[PDB]
């Protein structure tokens, strides 16, 4: 199916206590494969994957310039994000960044992204067409102007459409035994009495990747509506995901419910019942 | 500036099995903004080989950690997950409900 | 692979 590449980077401003810690991530599709943190020693993109140790010394370079140069930029960013918004540089800031792209079943271009937050709200972003952006408030509108007479957005354009694209497509192939299995999810019910009238039915979805899945309740064919209670689906630690969902239920009406798990994983979609 | 405060999830890796090895979470997530304490205890007790997820965050951009160390359950070792943060009065201790 | 990034 459709695959996506990603970075994530953070800078917070640590005022009176040195310089802004800069941290950034990246990830093909559910999965992590690179980190650069600025308070760390190596002071290098360093591998969070087995499949991205194949690269050689010549990527390394290019990739850790780039993060580095990034990290720098952004500091400069907070000490700008100050003035046009006139506040106290006693206060601690943070300035995210997210870029990606998204590409179909057979590696074409679907959607490119970069944008960006400053102190968790929206800041600046670049438009679906990749050829305009989009600002917050009147300070990001400077930073539109100055983007727009840079002439940002052209090599946006081109670096996401080519060599996002390319990249991910490599990454895909490198990181093939496993950014492309597919992990079912390892189904089972549990019974918790919780006043002798009531007791708690719980799905689980178990050691499943990739992380997207649907756990679905019912009472005699019939959707609940939240008096089921989700989690967030939550990483195992291991590249698999975990997810469940629960029914509290009249004593001796545990068997009126069923539970239906959907996942790209399964041939078809599961129901249980206690 | 305008802050969320974090879900925790506190768990095993695998199915709990007493005196087999396995790993302890605590998931952390959809808080703001980045800086937080999260301690694992063994028995009121802070554990020194704890590990953590690289900072990453959401859609929103809400940020979410994975803290984890390996662990052996038993019959009477109780664990839990300390959280603090600036949107919490005093830390908040999830105990892990071995089944749950 | 990293993006190219831009002052404010």
């Amino acid at each position: 199916g459709s695959h996506s590449m990603r970075y994530f980077s953070t800078s917070v401003s640590r005022p009176g206590r040195g310089e802004p810690r800069f941290i950034a991530v990246g990830y093909v599709d559910d999965t992590q494969f690179v980190r650069f943190d600025s308070d760390a020693a190596s002071q290098r993109m360093e591998p969070r994957a087995p499949w991205i140790e194949q690269e050689g010394p010549e990527y390394w370079d290019e990739e850790t310039g780039k993060v580095k140069a990034h990290s720098q930029t952004d500091r400069e960013n907070l000490r700008i994000a100050l003035r046009y918004y006139n506040q106290s540089e006693a206060g601690s800031h943070t300035l995210q960044m997210m870029f990606g792209c998204d590409v179909g079943s057979d590696g074409r271009f679907l959607r490119g992204y970069h944008q960006y937050a400053y102190d968790g709200k929206d800041y600046i972003a670049l438009k679906e067409d990749l050829r305009s952006w989009t600002a917050a408030d009147m300070a990001a509108q400077i930073t539109k102007r100055k983007w727009e007479a840079a002439h940002v957005a052209e090599q946006q354009r081109a670096y996401l459409e080519g060599t996002c694209v390319d990249g991910l497509r490599r990454y895909l192939e490198n990181g093939k035994e496993t950014l492309q299995r597919t992990d079912p999810p390892k189904t089972h019910m549990t019974h918790h009495p919780i006043s002798d009238h009531e007791a708690t039915l719980r799905c689980w979805a178990l050691g499943f990747y990739p992380a997207e899945i649907t756990l679905t309740w019912q009472r005699d064919g019939e959707d609940q509506t939240q008096d089921t209670e989700l989690v967030e689906t939550r990483p195992a630690g291991d590249g698999t995901f975990q997810k469940w969902a629960a029914v509290v239920v009249p004593s001796g009406e545990e068997q009126r419910y069923t539970c239906h798990v959907q996942h790209e994983g399964l041939p078809k979609p599961l129901t249980l019942r206690w | 500036m305008i802050q969320r405060t974090p879900k925790i999830q506190v768990y095993s890796r695998h199915p709990a099995e007493n005196g087999k090895s396995n790993f302890l979470n605590c998931y952390v997530s959809g808080f703001h903004p980045s800086d937080i304490e999260v301690d694992l205890l063994k028995n009121g007790e802070r554990i020194e080989k704890v590990e953590h997820s690289d900072l990453s965050f959401s859609k929103d951009w809400s940020f979410y950690l994975l803290y984890y160390t390996e662990f052996t359950p038993t019959e009477k070792d109780e664990y839990a997950c300390r959280v603090n943060h600036v949107t919490l009065s005093q830390p908040k201790i999830v105990k892990w409900d071995r089944d749950m | 692979r990293y993006p190219l990034t831009f002052g404010w």
